[PDB]
RNA sequence: AAAACUCCAGUUGACACAAAAUAGACUACGAAAGUGGCUUUAACAUAUCUGAACACACAAUAGCUAAGACCCAAACUGGGAUUAGAUACCCCACUAUGCUUAGCCCUAAACCUCAACAGUUCAACAAAACUGCUCGCCAGAACACUACGAGCCACAGCUUAAAACUCAAA
């Protein structure tokens, strides 16, 4: 019975959140990276609410690029989030990293309730050309 | 005097056909712990599973009813310059007699 | 040959609609154009967001006209069509059923391939 | 033989005449082209 | 399932160009690749982390931290009794997935040839 | 961008089941054939060498492919040896 | 050089152009057809002009014909596109064996 | 003599498999038919071993859903969710 | 197979380079 | 790890002469090099085979000439790390250039190192052995993708291509 995929602004979407629909849901945007992660909070219509980083955290230059930084990072914003008043959440994450599972858990921890998760990620259908292959 | 010929033209092979799909009686010569062998046609015999029903009743001599898939289990795979085979025919019951 | 425009107006009320329409298939005469016959798929929130010449539109209107021409007036109607400004898109293309279908024995099962490896021991 | 369908089609293409009315007609009226299939190979809309 | 290889590779016979270039023959042996470990253990992370929180809070209190402190031992031990019980799993013979030793055997029994 | 938002690559939680819902994403997008191309264009791949992998990837398949086919046609036999003498 | 108004090739033994509709006719008119059925009256014009026999592929004159009207295409296709070296190539090679076809019919 | 063999066809020769649509006409306006043939979570279309129709049919089917997605009948990244309540053709095994 | 002969001419490439930068 | 940027970083809205995932597990076209976003046009030789290194026409990337184009990458260069040293592999920035025009150069492991045509069923390794006709090429290693000569819009180039001395090997 449960459905897989997300609701659709057009009618009909037969379950809600704190008795909200799910658009105006407040939209978690992490971004990760073989070295460093980032994470913000922002509202349904772009409200810059929540955001913090390993760096600001005082991560240095390898331990940046970490799973528990990326966790912590994650307390921090669901502190923050939960003293701003947001308790539900739809999540973001963009590209690989070592901390991309772990901001989530961390979220979990600090006390907020992630509903979906998409990954919009970059990807390109051949339009730029990237670094060339360094040899490790 | 009877020719080969009309002997293959009257044999109970050239009436039967293909074998996919298609109900024969036969009978077990061995049999194992878990498995049994039913000779029932042809040149080989076919491999069965003991089922958990009515598993008792399977003894030598026993008449079983069961389709079939092939005559002979063979491939022939990649660096197989000819077919390799496996000694058997697969074949499912569904009763007996 | 046959050509099928299939073509893409913004959202707007049907007088003006038939205004666009009607000078259209104008400068389809003009070209020497000879409509077939017009279809409209119906209005629908495009899929994509898109940028037209100066604004960007969340919906559109589909239609699709086929007609028959000569080849010089494809593109002059191409540049038409680009010189418009209410018209969102317009593509022209040739007609599918116009090439006949080859006929299809079904699909014939590729027996695997052999000799390519020469016999010895290795 | 194949000349006779598209001889009368001529009367069923539009002119600046017919313009006037058959624009109107096909913009009150609806089509479409969608269609799926099963696994046997059966149309359904 | 398997797709064709009719003139995918340069033979003499085959006009247009090859598709592959293997290096190795291609050919199935009778012999399986054995399996190979995956990563290296990594646990109780998030144990340490709500022990290091509780650390930071209670400037190194035992009696605070006693609730983090013994999650992490316990999740600390339930990792080593867990790698002691898949070790032996993986002695014992793996469930589900066949193992090397005995798909060789069998490959043995019924082998490929290439030659006649 | 242009395309709507929160409909594509996406996971609906159920009993806040986040581990689940990110494996399946992980296992959707591998199945998709992804990971794998993101991989590639972080470092670029010059057409000889991508042309080589690819190829041996295709090979791979096949050999893998065959040697799957035979293990599934004769485990069946994998059994007690019936005929000991 | 036919004229564009020319009907196609294949409705010619049909009487039905004198009654049918000039819209139709104009249809039929090779100038709305690509240049192949241009090249096809070409054809039939010089098959019709020159050879006794007409409707003989096979012949030597008829493949002449049909490989000089295909040189016409190439070069106009060329002086419209000055740089489609496979359009030269095939070009330089229908001379060269339309030359050693001239020299064949002449022994 | 009589009873002997005799060149003859083969009679048990099943009708040659047919793909879902080997007959059947597509177009690019098909979007409900173009977007049955695409994983809905990507947007990426399937290969035919998934698929399950010959090569001709493939080819058609990937062209005409260039053409669309090009022109604006159909998007690139998210299948349309309107049309994803319809049969299952595709074999799968995430779910 | 070995590339030694080639190897010889790649120096002998080479130096031919170094001397006409020389000359 | 350092250097570098904070006119920095993230979401959101708008934007290209740049390169064209998935399909593609497909094996198709082109003489070959090459060609895998979309649309239109024109069009993809020869119904005996061979065949010019006395000619003609193409010919990857790189590079040169004069206008333009600036997302990205990057020779060279500079800086930061490593190193005994690092004129390199690691990191950052930028340029020729890669792109569009009108020309030039005509080279590759241009190799699938397996010539075209009509056919048949054993040195080793490689991709089994062969028949009939034809063109081109080869004759110890190295000196030698060399010098001299000749031709080329080429001027540190390209094509053809030896000779003297040395060795019993290669
Ligand atoms: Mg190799
Ligand atoms: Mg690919
Ligand atoms: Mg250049
Ligand atoms: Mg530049
Ligand atoms: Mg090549
Ligand atoms: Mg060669
Ligand atoms: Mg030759
Ligand atoms: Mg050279
Ligand atoms: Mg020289
Ligand atoms: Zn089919």
């Amino acid at each position: 019975k449960f459905s897989i995929y997300p609701p659709i602004p057009g009618e009909e979407s037969s379950l809600r959140w704190a008795g909200k629909k799910f658009e105006e849901i407040p939209i978690a945007h992490i971004k990760a990276s073989h070295n460093n992660t980032q994470i913000q909070v922002v509202s349904a219509s772009n409200e810059p609410l929540a955001f913090a980083s390993c760096g600001t955290e005082g991560f240095r230059n390898a331990k940046k690029g970490t799973g528990i930084a990326a966790q912590t990072a994650g307390i921090a914003a669901a502190a923050r989030a939960k003293q701003k008043g947001v308790i539900h959440i739809r999540v973001v994450v963009k590209g690989l990293g070592p901390g991309r599972l772990s901001a989530m858990h961390g979220l979990i921890m600090g006390g907020l309730e992630v509903i979906s998760i998409t990954d919009n990620t970059p990807i390109p259908h051949n339009g730029c050309r990237p670094r060339k292959a360094r040899k490790l | 005097v009877e020719s080969f010929a009309s002997m293959l033209r009257h044999s109970p092979l050239t009436q039967m056909g293909p074998a996919k799909d298609k109900l024969v009686i036969g009978r077990i010569f061995h049999i194992v712990e878990n498995d049994l062998y039913i000779d029932f046609g042809g040149k080989f015999h076919c491999v069965c599973r003991r089922p958990e029903v009515d598993g008792e009743k399977y003894q030598k001599g026993t008449r079983v009813r069961l389709r079939l898939l092939d005559l002979e289990l063979t491939s022939r795979f990649l660096g197989a310059t000819t077919d390799t085979t496996v000694l058997e025919a697969n074949a499912v019951l569904l009763g007996i007699q | 040959p046959r050509y099928e425009l299939a073509l893409i107006l913004k959202a707007m009320q049907r007088p003006e609609t038939a205004a666009t329409l009607k000078r259209t298939i104008e400068a389809l005469m003009d070209r020497g154009a000879i409509v077939r016959d017009l279809e409209n798929l119906g209005e629908r929130a495009l899929p994509y967001r898109i940028s037209a010449h100066s604004q960007q539109h969340n919906r559109g209107g589909y239609f699709l006209v086929d007609f028959y021409a000569p080849t010089a007036a494809v593109e002059s109607m191409v540049e038409h069509l680009s010189r418009d400004i209410d018209v969102i898109r317009g593509n022209i293309v040739k007609h599918p059923l116009t090439q006949e279908l080859k006929e299809c024995e079904g699909i014939v099962p590729v027996p695997l391939a052999e000799k390519l490896y020469s016999t010895k021991k290795r | 033989r194949e000349v006779l369908q598209l001889q009368e089609e001529v009367k069923n293409f539009i002119t600046r005449e017919n313009l006037e009315a058959r624009v109107e007609a096909a913009l009150d009226s609806r089509k479409n082209y969608n269609w799926a299939i099963t696994r046997e190979g059966l149309v359904v809309r | 399932a398997t797709p064709s290889l009719r003139g995918r590779l340069a033979r003499f016979g085959n006009p247009r160009k090859p598709v592959l270039k293997p290096n190795k023959p291609l050919i199935l042996a009778n012999r399986v690749g054995e399996r190979r470990r995956e990563k290296g253990e990594a646990t109780c992370i998030t144990e340490m982390s709500v022990m290091m929180a509780c650390w930071k809070q209670n400037e190194f209190r035992d009696d605070a931290c006693r609730k983090e402190i013994q999650g992490f031992l316990d999740c600390a031990a339930r990792a080593q009794e867990a790698r002691k019980m898949r070790s032996i799993q993986e002695t014992l013979g793996e469930s589900g997935s066949l193992l090397p030793n005995k798909l060789n055997k069998l490959l043995q029994r019924f082998p490929n040839k290439p030659y006649l | 961008a242009k395309h709507l938002k929160f409909i594509a690559r996406t996971v609906m939680v159920q009993e806040g089941n986040v581990e689940s819902a990110y494996r399946t994403l992980n296992r959707i997008l591998t199945m998709d054939g992804l990971i794998e191309d993101i991989k590639h264009r972080r470092y670029y791949e010059k057409p000889c060498r991508r042309r080589q992998r690819e190829s041996y990837e295709r090979c791979r398949r096949i050999y893998n492919m065959e040697m799957a086919r035979k293990i599934n046609f004769l485990m069946r036999k994998n059994r007690a040896d019936p005929w000991q003498g | 050089d036919p004229p564009p108004s020319t009907l196609l090739k294949d409705y010619q033994n049909v009487p039905g152009i004198e009654k049918v509709d000039d819209v139709v006719k104009r249809l039929l008119s090779l100038e709305m057809a690509n240049k192949k059925e241009m090249l096809k009256i070409k054809q039939e014009q010089f098959m019709k002009k020159i050879v006794a026999n007409p409707e003989d592929t096979r012949s030597l004159e008829a493949r002449i014909i049909a490989l000089s009207v295909k040189i016409r295409s190439y070069e106009e296709h060329l002086e419209k596109h000055r740089k489609d070296k496979a359009h030269k190539r095939y070009l330089l090679m229908s001379i060269d064996q339309r030359k050693k076809m001239l020299k064949n019919l002449r022994n | 003599n009589e009873d002997l063999p005799i060149s003859m066809e083969n009679p048990y020769k099943e009708p040659l498999k047919k793909c879902i649509l080997c007959g059947k006409h597509v177009d690019y306006k098909n979007v409900q038919l173009l977007s049955q043939f695409v994983s809905p979570f990507t947007g990426c279309i399937y290969g035919r071993h998934i698929t399950g129709l010959c090569g001709k049919k493939q080819k058609e089917i990937t062209k005409a859903i260039k053409r669309a997605q090009i022109m604006g009948f159909m998007p690139v990244t998210y299948k349309d969710p309107a049309y994803l309540k319809d049969p299952k053709v595709c074999n799968i095994r995430y779910r | 197979k070995n590339v030694l002969k080639i190897r010889r001419r790649k120096m002998n490439h080479h130096k031919y380079r170094k001397l006409v930068k020389k000359t």
